[PDB]
């Protein structure tokens, strides 16, 4: 499943961040919907990003 | 929460801090956050923390989400 | 958009959610004065998992596993 | 303009209500009328304190019945009692029809609208009323320009309104064309309520009063002896109680003329009487001596 798409509370239970990717949460998944902070293992690589409207303002 | 943030003053990492504050702004009352920033200022706390806790991030992240991902069937409205 | 719900209360903390409460009492009264429905907006909260890369506070595109039946949790049926 | 033109919810006080019933029943079947004195507040709350009555005329409620001489004289007297106020409408009765304004009453109304812009006409039907709650409807004229361009939704704003359908399509059309019926509500005070409630000054006497005793003896014999005869009929009833379907028994062998019900009725009726009798006599004996 892609990021930034509707995850229900009953699909939240069956979540796993994959180990292929270089994103692992800083501290284990909430277990429910909301904003989850990721640690990037390697911050030197380019990342495909969606630049936030917030970033534009700041 | 005020004391938690004082311990966090020396454990400060971009990731860490974002984690605590992102967790707090979502569930926690609009009123609770308003008073909370007020006191953090008087501890002398950096402006970053204060911006996360204004609620500005999360509101922006949600707007985008719903906008792109819309599943409206237009015949219903018609 | 079929991506918003109405939370009875916050389920993360187990603490009653102010906005939502206030939204519902006006919504219930709409005979007396008819604009009041619109206040139900307050009770509508997005529920989604949005990974945020912590190192600059922007939205990274990555993929998560969810072990589930794919077909049911498609968005509701089209007409 | 922006004027809501919110139609009048008529808060008719308890005193106003009784007076109109009284006037109207006596004139049956001729139409009776007289005017409503009151105050208008808000934009939809017309408060009717009281009504005064017009002498009945031969014309069955018409603009003619509005006589300037009668009006001046009655109002000048009400000034001395301070009970002069503004005219906020007119009542009338259709007692020989259900509530709705005919053509004649529409002309009566029209003169009323020039007088006062929020004049109501509240039709009291006081005998044909399909509910125990006196079917009364309130009307006010709505002008044709506004109706044709369907400003009618604008007149029904800020009022839940009230449903009058018993003459279907005709009824609805008539109602709309006249004005639109609105809720009628009752403002009562607890001073008024208490007065209505007490209705027996000889309560204190009558409960210590016991019936002369020759009549009690007579009655008891009658009651026992009569039940002997309804017991014979009881016996017949339960010979049967075999036919298939309880209801079929009642049709086929004419199970009605039910002894069960007469014995139960009689026994309870006599029972309570005897409870009061023993209590009263026994109370008197000790209290007084």
């Amino acid at each position: 499943v892609d990021n930034m798409t509707r995850i229900l509370p009953q699909q939240s239970r069956y979540i796993s961040f994959i180990k292929d990717d270089r994103f692992v949460p800083v501290r284990k998944f909430k277990g429910n919907n909301g904003v989850v902070v990721l640690r990037d293992r390697e911050p030197k690589e380019p990342v495909a990003l969606i630049e936030t409207v917030r970033q534009m303002k700041d | 929460a005020l004391q938690l943030f004082k311990k966090l003053k020396e454990e400060n990492d971009e990731g860490l801090s974002a984690q605590i504050a992102f967790d707090l702004v979502s569930s926690a009352s609009q009123q609770l956050l308003e008073i909370l920033v007020t006191e953090l200022t008087a501890q002398g706390y950096d402006p970053a923390l204060l911006n996360i806790l204004s609620g500005l991030p999360t509101c922006d992240y949600y707007n985008t989400f719903l906008l792109n991902n819309k599943n409206i069937d237009i015949g219903l409205l018609n | 958009g079929r991506n918003v719900t109405i939370q009875l209360e916050n389920a993360d903390t187990g603490t009653l959610d102010t906005k939502s409460v206030v939204g519902l009492v006006m919504f219930s009264q709409f005979w007396y004065w008819f604009p009041l429905a619109h206040f139900l907006s307050l009770s509508f909260t997005p529920t989604t998992v949005i990974g945020i890369r912590g190192s600059d506070q922007a939205i990274p595109k990555f993929q998560m596993n969810c072990y589930a039946k794919e077909d049911a949790f498609s968005y509701p049926r089209m007409y | 303009t922006g004027r809501d033109d919110t139609k009048e919810t008529v808060y008719i006080s308890s005193i106003a209500l009784l007076k109109m019933l009284k006037h109207g029943r006596a004139g049956v079947p001729m139409e009776v009328m007289g005017l409503m004195l009151g105050e208008f507040v808000d934009d939809y709350t017309v408060n009717v304190v009281d009504v005064f009555a017009m002498p009945q005329s031969g014309t069955g409620v018409s603009v003619e019945a509005v006589d300037d001489v009668f009006q001046a004289k009655m109002m000048d007297m009400l000034k001395q009692t301070g009970r002069d106020q503004m005219v906020v409408g007119w009542y009338h009765s259709h007692p020989g029809f259900g509530c709705w304004l005919s053509s004649v009453d529409v002309n009566t109304q029209k003169s009323f609208e020039q007088l006062n812009s929020r004049a109501v006409a509240v039709v009291v039907d006081p005998i044909q009323s399909v509910k125990g709650k006196v079917v009364i409807d309130a009307f006010r004229l709505i002008d044709t320009g506004a109706l044709i361009n369907n400003l009618e939704p604008r007149q029904t704003t800020s009022n839940t309104g009230l449903l009058n359908k018993a003459n279907i399509q005709a009824l609805i059309h008539g109602l709309n064309r006249h004005y639109y019926s609105l809720n009628i509500d009752y403002h009562k005070t607890a001073k008024e309520t208490k007065m209505l409630m007490n209705l027996h000054k000889e309560q204190w006497q009558s409960g210590l009063k016991m019936y002369d005793y020759e009549e009690k003896e007579e009655s008891n014999l009658a009651a026992t002896k009569s039940m002997v005869k309804i017991a014979e009929q009881y016996s017949k009833r339960i010979e049967e109680e075999k036919e298939l379907t309880e209801e079929e028994l009642k049709t086929r062998y004419v199970g009605r003329q039910d002894p069960k019900k007469h014995l139960s009725e009689t026994a309870d009726e006599t029972l309570e009487n005897n409870i009061v009798s023993v209590l009263t006599a026994g109370v008197n004996s000790v209290a007084i001596k």
